[PDB]
């Protein structure tokens, strides 16, 4: 589904 | 959409799953005493943890976020697991005994899973207790407190604390020869890819799975945060507990209040 992990806004 | 907050008929489900994944996030950390650095109260100094655990902080102050790191390093040694680590530990056991398959997913790098025993582990975020040169890119163990010399007694978490400012030289360094790179952690962090072989075997393990378990997970940490929803989408039941509802809460079949080490040798027995 990204494999950039992120502090989802 | 409300999920189910009952017991009895989760236990139904429990009963008939062959391939149970069960994520994990910072809070079944904290129910262990371990310090997040998230939510509405965790701060070291005047930062949060997804202010430091980025390659941009790291860049412009690398004895900042290696005194963040050893702080947390150093705090784990006095850290166990919990009732909640326990149960999921003895589950996996008592499961693979009856030819029954549970998988941890953690997005957690405390080892505190591993310490507890579970077996069917993903470390998804990497651990607390292992390096990474930047120069030769090697991966290590390491437990060694404290990790270098000029780390020892830093890391004071109170606000208003100096920055160390240890010289780049002077942090932990590789020692293969003739490497001398500068270490990092080896964490995965915001902004960064996680690992495309790990990616696949949580892809897998989603795929086949008959009752996920997501545990102790706020739900806003991507790409772990769309595991779940995932599954749930497929209609696959998924059971929450936390002790707070989340953005993903209504996607789920199932929310159950309370710490994970109270509910989860309950669900799990
Ligand atoms: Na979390
Ligand atoms: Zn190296």
């Amino acid at each position: 589904x990204s494999a950039i992990k992120s502090y989802g806004s | 959409a409300r999920p189910s907050s009952s017991m009895a008929d989760f236990r139904k489900f429990f009963a008939k799953a062959k391939h149970i994944v069960i994520i994990s996030g910072a809070g079944v950390s904290a129910e262990s005493g371990v310090p997040t650095f998230r939510g509405a109260g965790g701060y070291w100094r005047k930062w949060q943890a997804q202010d430091l655990a980025t390659p941009l902080a790291f860049a412009h102050n690398p004895s900042r976020v290696w005194e963040f790191y050893h702080y947390r390093r150093e705090v784990m040694g006095s850290k166990e697991p919990n009732a909640g680590h326990r149960a999921i530990a003895e589950c996996e056991t008592r499961l693979g005994k009856q030819g029954r398959r549970v998988v941890v997913i953690t997005q957690n790098i405390d080892e505190l899973h591993r310490k507890a025993g579970t077996k069917n582990l993903l470390e998804i975020h990497g651990s607390l207790f292992k390096t990474r040169c930047t120069s030769c890119g090697v991966v290590a163990e390491n437990y060694k407190s404290p990790i270098c010399p000029a780390l020892s007694g830093k890391g004071a978490p109170e606000p208003g604390t100096q920055d160390a400012s240890i010289p780049v030289e002077k942090l932990p360094r590789c020692e293969e020869a003739g490497c001398g790179g500068l270490l990092r952690p080896h964490v995965v962090w915001f902004g960064e890819n996680l690992d495309p072989a790990i990616l696949e075997e949580v892809d897998r393990e989603l795929a086949h799975c008959d009752l996920c378990l997501v545990v102790g997970t706020s739900s806003v940490v991507y790409p772990a945060a769309m595991f779940a929803p995932q599954v749930a989408a497929r209609g696959v039941p998924v059971a929450e507990f936390n002790t707070e509802t989340t953005p993903a809460t209504n996607r789920f079949r199932f929310h159950f209040q309370g710490p994970c080490g109270t509910t989860l040798p309950e669900a799990l027995a």
